[PDB]
């Protein structure tokens, strides 16, 4: 029974709180998507360099 | 950056910089690896507990999902990631494993690669003679 | 009990109705992530290579 | 971009500005001490909280209940007095009225 | 020596020491208790944080039955404390009553005393 | 016998022994700084040490792994260089021996 009623407990305010949470949450994953395609392109770009010293 | 810990690949809780390095750690992580070891951990330079840099930034990490949730669940959900993890862990053993076998053929097929390329010298410079 | 477990269910199943849209995108976020770091990894392995 | 920490304000910054106000102010932007221009877990972490949250919880009705069963105990052995006085003044006006009853 | 934490009532991974009472408390919880509180737990004095001076699944299985024995405390604990409260509010009600009661009587010895004086 | 804590050491002491030095020096026995007389959990814990010695190894097999499979596919590429290399002279061979059929 206590384990419920700390269970209901815990959905009052994942109700109000948690839809808000999700999308700070949701943004902080695009944000690490962010940084990831940012360091990426700069790898594929100096690979890419890299090749055209290789090249010439 | 969002903080990832280089021992774990994952966000620490109790984060920490070696300036040995550079590279950002979970405390207790690094001070245990400190203890056994005596070195930093990614390029074997000497390192102390002391010389480890504190970081108190607080934690966005988040439930996932909290809906699921309650101790009973808890307990079923962390021993099933408890189990992937040992999955994990054992992967890792299994690739590495299989990477030693695979770099052992391909190791002899170049050395290998090595003694044709001294007879085809050989062969090219005796045509070389030849047209001499 | 059983009321509350009633209760529950009927709770969280309205909730999971408005944090499942939100769940559906950190799955898409993830299975991106996890992809994203094996591009980053082969490109920084294929790199030392070359 | 760059890794680097305050160790005095052990916060988290980008090496172009922390290293821009130390030439200027030779101090740390949050504290304002001296620094030199060179220098499953979630899963753990809740149920750790879940336990924390029970204890602070158990520590507070530990204290509301001792406050009631405080007030309660001393009531308890003056509730066997007022039987008593009620059981005494049965008597007195069982005596007032057989005063009454003899005219 | 082993100590035992103020707030948990049992033994403290962490302790640290409010001088404000003189006794042992597990930091994450006492923190956290200031943090909505300011106070020292044993006598409502105010306290901060910095005063504060520091110090498989059987496994689980095992984890599991000492997570539900404390959720037995817990039941035993909310229902002694609702029992007192309905142990007082009954008390005070045959209090009230036992006034009420000696209030209608000594109102019967006022009447019963006047009317003996009437003779 | 009576544990008391020191604000300098952070240390627990036994009442009669830090009394003693107190006494003469009134400072603190580590170093020496002013002082006087009157200044589950752990399963979790267990199963957290148990976790944290899971990763450090994990991360040991991670490193051994990307250094062997950066020499793995080196070695690869090495083998690959040398199948140009081949390439080249399976051309320069047939040439040469073209080269002497016209005298």
């Amino acid at each position: 029974l206590e384990h419920q009623a700390v269970r209901i407990e815990n959905l009052e305010l994942m109700s109000q709180h948690g839809c808000n949470a999700w999308k700070v949450y949701n943004e902080n994953l695009v944000h690490m998507i962010e940084h990831a395609q940012k360091e990426l392109q700069k790898l594929r770009k100096h690979i890419q360099d890299l090749n055209w010293q290789r090249k010439n | 950056m969002s903080l990832i810990c280089s021992i774990s690949n994952e966000v620490p809780e109790h984060p920490c910089v070696s300036p040995v390095s550079n590279h950002v750690y979970e405390r207790r992580l690094i001070e245990k690896y400190i203890a056994e070891n005596g070195t930093d951990p990614i390029n074997n330079q000497p390192l102390s507990e002391e010389q480890l840099i504190d970081i108190k930034v607080a934690h966005p990490i988040r439930p996932k999902p909290p809906s699921a949730t309650s101790i009973p669940a808890i307990l079923k959900a962390l021993q099933d990631e408890w189990d992937a993890v040992m999955l994990h862990s054992f992967t890792l053993r299994q690739q590495l494993q299989t990477t030693r076998q695979e770099l052992s053929h391909a190791l002899y097929q170049h050395d290998a690669a090595c003694r044709v390329i001294a007879r085809l010298t050989k062969e090219v410079t005796a045509a070389r003679e030849a047209l001499a | 009990m059983t009321t509350e477990a009633k209760r529950a269910a009927k709770m969280e199943k309205k909730m999971k109705i408005l944090l499942g849209g939100y769940q559906s995108r950190a799955m898409g976020l993830m299975k991106q992530l996890n992809d994203l770091w094996d591009q980053i990894e082969q490109a920084h392995l294929e790199l030392r290579t070359f």
